[PDB]
């Protein structure tokens, strides 16, 4: 939804190609980025302290 | 091959006069949106460095 809003704004601004300024969240690079971000949520600081 | 169709470009002999300020301000507002998205944690998923 956010990507669609950004596409609409960019197209209304006058730029027909929206991939120059934005990244499609369904592109494989975006999937890799989300995977890395999720993997970086292994454990916060006090977790093993409490266990 | 399909030059008779004119299906790719539209001609604007409409004067290419002073619009530079317009998309120039649009570039301002787009850069502001990009900063907002980056600060929202969307780097790499919504906007890339390129």
């Amino acid at each position: 939804n956010l990507y669609n809003i950004l596409k609409e704004v960019t197209e209304n601004a006058g730029y027909k190609d929206p991939d120059r300024f934005w990244t499609n969240p369904d592109s494989p690079e975006a999937q890799q980025a989300k995977a890395i971000r999720e993997q970086k949520e292994a454990q916060p600081k006090p977790e093993d302290i409490k266990a | 091959a399909n030059w008779r169709e004119r299906s790719d470009l539209t001609v604007t002999v409409g004067i290419g006069n002073m619009n530079k300020d317009q998309q120039m301000l649009h570039l301002m507002r787009i850069w502001e949106m990009a900063q907002a998205v980056v600060g929202g944690g969307g780097l790499g998923v919504l906007v890339s460095e390129q």
